[PDB]
């Protein structure tokens, strides 16, 4: 964070925060490119999966930055500028998930972006522990996460409609509704049930 | 590339049109400099909002000024700018081809510019003044009556006959049948043989007009007895025979 | 601290007249003018600048992708740099557009600056960039950041030419003064810039047409509220947070609506209606008394307010002379010192600026015929 023993201090962590912000802006621009055509092909798939690997690495760095609960790093990154980039990542996430779900070819990139979402919220939980009761860090958490609160509808409906899907699909007029009990159930039959 | 270059010019462009028109009198390098500038600007064509900026930076003043004033490259760059950036009446309003077709036997920098303005006249291919332009084109073609560039000149004259009314077409076809007595040279013979199709398209709409038609029929009958490529001219002379049948339906 | 949807701001340069920082801001009339022009604020004391023809509203702003989507379609949304924005003229409801004409010098094709009806097209969209390496593009837009104004239609720097304003390839920074944001804030609350009446308990009035030449000040009972001559625009001596919540003690200019003139206690004679030049601090502005810098707490209201008024230079108080109840200023006066207020409305103000606009334009037209 500072190199106490050394002369001209440099926070290396604010620098990689700003790097991640640049990464996020370029991911956002990639989304605004593929936001219209919506049939994303192997060039963009491959390069964008590489970018998923980039961000997958760097959120793990951000975990192990503050996984040891040292409060100087907590106050540094709490005071940082990545918080709007967090909102931008969520706006990437929610709007990606729809067209990722609508493709059977994009299931790999969906899995990768889903894993990136997982690493993002793992980092967020890891830094979100150091609250005495409220915390000014907690103030800033809550305030910019309510500022986030427009795209969260999509991911929550996404989660519930993939989850209580399988919570429903073992019932009476579901499982022997097709006689094999495997998943050879037809479209309109499953739809009606 | 030209997008970013033009945006850099909208960062730093560096009354320039008035100062263009002065330094001819004495220095040639700044003239060729602005010519290269406008030629580079002519090499680009959503992005429609900067296609406006192509059209934005008054230009027709410089176009008409260089349309009749060395002489090859500046006017060629202006034609390249104008055709890409910027109907038929304003197209022929520029009469720039009038002094070029007038100086069609001026032999030497213009004698090198002649094949440049052959293919440059191909660029505007896409009522009296129309007769004047047909007269200037027939004057340049008889001056052409360079040969591979003269093929482009012949294609330009073919599209000039394809541009149309038929009254100026007959006015030029009179001179065409007059020069056909001088040949039926072989390029003017093939030019009149191609113009036989446009005369057929005029005479099918029409059916000393029939008098010149009978004179052309008698001259074609004499050229049929005056004797591949000449066979091609004779086979395209049958279009003039169909024109005469639709009628009967360097000086 | 930052900029969001629906923020009342202004744009201003401290322009150089031989390095004299002529603090001139953007002026646009509207409702009769489709052009934008300048307004000097360097003499904020004696010849004070106007407000409503200078304020603008952050309507809507997005990134490149957002803009593309919008063009394809045939809250607060906190501002980030590099974004095309939508500016409404807060008075006239028009929208800032680069006019594609050449009504200046020109000085080849830089283009004109004006207002229009629609939000459509690319002329209503204006990218913002910091001309500072200290701050980034796409990060948050703070209070008072000198920035770049570039359209999406013309894609040119909104340049302060000479006194012209054009879109060209020539940069011009612009100051941002937040005025009333955001929101504005709850009803029944005195926030400066508003036009309102003076409830006597009956109102204040100004003489009618072709009379003075409308410079005296009187009380009146009856339907002078329906008259526009009982209307009074609030005007701050300050610029930043002009649309703060109004508190007592702090003084403010007051300006008559229909003439455009300033409610001016000329200490020699009486309470008069003087012009822009005489509109000094202790000549026309009044300290606002309950006794005989941000949004601000909602100190004073419309329904319940005992508005004692003390003059700056003289200290006199809100009274009258012996309906031609000629309102004057005196050390005590009557027991009619702390009067009541009642707000005007939006369409009323939109008519109201058109009133004296009509006055100026048609009197100039009359005298142009007379010459």
């Amino acid at each position: 964070r500072t190199q106490t023993g050394n002369n001209t201090t440099v926070n290396i962590i604010i620098s990689t925060v700003d790097y991640l912000l640049r990464v996020q802006e370029s991911i956002s621009d990639f989304y605004w490119y593929y936001s219209g055509k919506d049939v994303i092909d192997e060039q963009g798939q491959r390069n964008f999966s590489k970018a998923i690997q980039v961000a997958k690495q760097v959120f793990n760095t951000l975990t192990e930055y503050i996984q040891g609960p040292c409060t100087g790093n907590q106050q540094s990154l709490a005071h940082s500028r990545l918080w709007d980039a967090v909102v931008g990542f969520l706006h990437v996430f929610a709007h990606m998930q729809m067209k990722l779900s609508q493709d059977s070819s994009q299931i790999e990139l969906l899995k990768e972006l889903m894993d990136l979402q997982k690493d993002m919220v793992v980092m967020l939980l890891s830094m979100l522990e150091g609250n005495v009761v409220n915390g000014t860090i907690g103030k800033q958490m809550v305030d910019m996460l309510v500022e986030s609160s427009n795209n969260v509808e999509m991911i929550l409906k996404f989660f519930d409609m993939f989850l209580k899907l399988k919570d429903l699909t073992s019932s009476d007029t579901f499982k022997e509704y097709d006689p094999d009990g495997k998943g050879v159930i037809s479209k309109r039959d499953f739809h009606k049930a | 590339n030209a997008n970013v270059v033009v945006r850099l010019l909208i960062r730093r462009p560096e009354g320039l049109l008035a100062a263009m028109e002065e330094a001819i009198k004495i220095g040639n390098a700044i003239m060729t400099f602005y010519a290269a500038l406008i030629d580079l600007l002519g090499r680009c064509a959503e992005a429609i909002r900067i296609r406006s900026i192509l059209r934005s930076l008054g230009d027709l003043v410089g176009v008409i000024s260089i349309a009749f004033q060395f002489c090859p490259d500046h006017k060629a760059a202006m034609v390249l700018f104008l055709d890409r950036v910027y109907v038929q009446d304003f197209l022929l309003h520029l009469l720039g081809f009038l002094p070029d077709l007038r100086a069609a036997a001026s032999l030497t920098d213009m004698a090198l510019a002649l094949n440049r303005y052959l293919c440059t006249a191909v660029l505007p291919l896409l009522l009296f003044a129309g007769t004047e332009h047909h007269a200037s084109l027939i004057d340049s073609l008889l001056h052409t009556v360079k040969g591979c560039s003269l093929t482009k000149a012949q294609r330009d004259s073919i599209e000039v006959c394809l541009l149309s009314r038929p009254s100026m077409m007959q006015h030029l076809l009179r001179r065409l049948v007059f020069d056909v007595p001088l040949l039926n040279k072989m390029p003017l013979k093939l030019l009149t043989n191609h113009y036989e199709r446009c005369w057929k398209y005029y005479c099918l709409p029409g059916g000393a007009s029939e008098e010149e038609l009978h004179l052309s029929r008698k001259l074609f009958w004499g050229i049929f007895d005056a004797l591949y490529e000449q066979e091609l001219f004779k086979l395209a002379l049958p279009c003039l025979s169909a024109v005469a049948g639709a009628l009967p339906p360097n000086f | 601290q930052f900029l969001r949807t629906d923020d009342e701001v202004v744009l201003q340069c401290t322009a150089t007249i031989h390095k004299e920082q002529q603090k001139l801001c953007l002026a646009a009339e509207g409702f009769g003018n489709r052009l934008c022009f300048l307004e000097s604020t360097s003499n904020s004391k004696n010849v004070p600048p106007d407000l409503s023809i200078c304020t603008f509203v952050l309507e809507q702003s997005l990134s490149v992708r957002a803009l593309q989507e919008m063009l394809a379609n045939t809250g607060h949304r906190t501002l980030l740099y590099g974004h095309a924005i939508l500016l409404r003229h807060s008075y006239s409801g028009m929208y800032l557009c680069c006019l594609s004409t050449s009504r200046s010098s020109t000085d080849k094709l830089a283009f004109d600056v004006g207002l229009q009806e629609d939000t459509t097209g690319e002329a209503c969209w204006w990218t913002i960039h910091p001309a500072s390496k200290q701050r980034s593009e796409g990060e948050k837009v703070r209070v008072g950041d000198d920035l770049i104004l570039v359209s999406v239609s013309s894609e040119r720097y909104l340049h302060l030419s000479y006194l012209h304003v054009d879109a060209a390839f020539q940069q011009t920074l612009w100051s941002v003064a937040p005025i009333s944001s955001g929101s504005e804030a709850a009803q029944g609350y005195l926030i400066g810039g508003d036009v309102l009446r003076l409830l006597h308990g009956e109102c204040l009035t100004v003489p009618s047409g072709e009379h003075e030449q409308r410079r005296t000040v009187h009380y009146e009972g009856g339907a002078v509220s329906v008259h526009a001559r009982s209307l009074w625009r609030l005007e701050t001596l300050r610029v930043a947070w002009s649309g703060s919540h109004i508190r007592w003690g702090q003084p403010f200019r007051l300006r008559h609506v229909t003439t455009g003139k300033y409610l001016s206690l000329m200490e020699d004679k009486s309470l008069l209606l003087m012009d822009k030049e005489k509109a000094d601090v202790k000549s026309t502005a009044f300290t606002f008394r309950s006794s005989k810098d941000g949004m601000g707490t909602s100190e004073i209201k419309y329904g319940d307010s005992v508005c004692f008024i003390q003059h700056i230079g003289t200290g006199l108080w809100l009274t009258y002379q012996s309906i031609q109840r000629k309102a004057i200023m005196h050390h005590e006066g009557h027991m009619d010192d702390g009067l009541n207020l009642s707000r005007s409305q939006h369409e009323e103000s939109r008519t109201a600026r058109v009133i004296r606009s009509t006055v100026f334009l048609f009197n100039r037209f009359i005298r142009g015929l007379d010459a």
